[PDB]
C-alpha cells in the first residue's frame, strides 16, 4: 500500500516501528518476511535496502536469530551473504586462547561464544554450492591474513576450518 | 673417565672356599660400585654436559647412542639403569648436546629417529579435534620443544 502511494519510503516507516515495537518480535517477522513467496518480491527487495542501509539493527538481527534461518536468508538473497560473513570475520577477531581451558572464549560477557560463531559458520557451509564456495574461500583468506599456522591454539580461522572435519 | 671406558674393554674357581665366596655383592652406594662400558660412557658424556664442553658432549653421546642400538652382533652393551634416566631422556640429551654445538640438522635427524620409533606408542591427539584426561610421558612433549629450537 505504502509503495503504491509513494508519498512516504518504506525506509521512514521501519525507523519508527523499530523505536515502538520489541525488536526480538520484530526481526524474526522481517527475517520470515525476506522469505514468503511472491503475493501480488518488491516487498523482500524492500527490506534487504533498508537492511543494508542501516548497519546497527543488522548487526542485533545476525546476533538474534538461529543458524538455519540466516543460512536461507543468504542463499536466497545474496545481498546478504559478504556483510554477514564480515560481522563473523569481526566478532573472532575479538576472541583469544587460553591454553588451561582448550577453548577460544572472548574477553568482553556479550562477545558470541565460540560456541555460536562455530555453529553459524558449521550452517553457512552446510547451504547450497554458490555460498558454501564464497565463505570457504573467506576463510582462507582471513587464516593466512593471521600467519599460515597448520596447528591449533594461534588462528582462530585455522581452528574453524579444521573444525568442519 | 675416558681411560675408564677402554678399561671397561677388556674382561679361575677353585673347590676350596676363598674369600670372594663369603663376599658381597655390591650396592649402588659403595665405592665399588663400577657399572658397565656404555653406563660409564654415559656418565662422561653426563659430566661433560654439565661443564659446558658441548661438542665433545655430543660426540660421546652419539658414541653412546651407536653402542646401545647397534649392538645386535656381539656382546650386548646395555642402557643406564633406573635410578639414572631412561632409554628416552638419554636421546634428548643426545639432541641437547647437539644443539650446543650449533648441530641443529643432526638434532632433528635424532628427535625424526625417535618420533618414528615411537608412533606405535603415542597419544594419537583426536582431543586436536574435541577442544587432562589423554596421558603424555613429558618425554614426548619435550621432543617437540627441542624440534622447536634446533
Ligand atoms: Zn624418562
Amino acid at each position: 500500500e505504502v509503495g503504491k502511494a509513494e508519498a512516504e519510503r518504506p525506509a521512514r516507516f521501519l525507523s519508527s516501528l523499530w523505536e515502538r515495537l520489541p525488536q526480538n518480535n520484530f526481526l524474526k517477522v522481517i527475517a520470515v518476511a525476506l522469505l514468503q513467496p511472491p503475493l501480488s518480491g518488491e516487498g523482500s527487495q524492500v527490506l534487504v535496502h533498508w537492511l543494508l542501509g542501516n548497519s546497527e539493527v543488522f548487526a542485533a538481527f545476525c546476533r538474534a536469530l538461529p543458524a538455519g534461518l540466516l543460512t536461507l536468508v543468504t542463499s536466497r538473497h545474496p545481498a546478504l551473504s559478504p556483510v554477514y560473513l564480515g560481522l563473523l570475520t569481526d566478532w573472532g577477531q575479538r576472541l583469544h586462547y587460553d591454553l588451561q581451558k582448550g577453548i577460544w572464549v572472548g574477553t568482553e560477557s556479550q562477545d558470541v561464544p565460540w560456541e555460536e560463531l562455530h555453529n553459524r559458520f558449521q550452517s553457512l557451509c552446510q547451504a547450497p554450492p554458490p555460498l558454501k564456495d564464497k565463505v570457504l574461500t573467506a576463510l582462507e583468506t582471513c587464516k593466512a591474513q593471521d600467519g599460515d599456522f597448520e596447528v591449533p591454539g594461534l588462528s582462530i580461522w585455522t581452528d574453524l576450518l579444521l573444525a568442519l572435519r | 673417565l675416558e681411560l675408564l671406558v677402554e678399561a671397561l674393554n677388556v674382561p679361575a674357581p677353585q673347590f676350596l672356599i676363598e674369600v670372594e665366596l663369603l663376599l658381597p655383592p655390591p650396592d649402588l652406594a659403595s665405592p665399588l660400585h663400577c657399572g658397565t662400558q656404555s653406563q660409564t660412557k654415559h656418565i662422561l658424556a653426563s659430566r661433560c654436559l654439565q661443564t659446558g664442553r658441548a661438542g665433545d658432549a655430543a660426540e660421546h653421546y652419539l658414541d653412546l647412542l651407536a653402542l646401545l642400538l647397534d649392538s645386535s652382533e656381539p656382546r650386548f652393551s646395555p642402557p643406564p639403569s633406573p635410578p639414572g634416566p631412561c632409554m628416552p631422556e638419554v636421546f634428548l640429551e643426545a639432541a641437547v648436546a647437539l644443539i650446543q654445538a650449533g648441530r641443529a640438522q643432526d638434532a632433528l635427524t635424532l628427535c625424526e629417529e625417535l618420533l618414528s620409533r615411537t608412533s606405535s606408542l603415542l597419544p594419537k591427539m583426536s582431543r586436536l579435534w574435541e577442544d587432562e584426561l589423554p596421558y603424555c610421558p613429558l618425554w614426548v612433549s619435550a621432543t617437540h620443544l627441542l624440534q622447536g629450537q634446533a
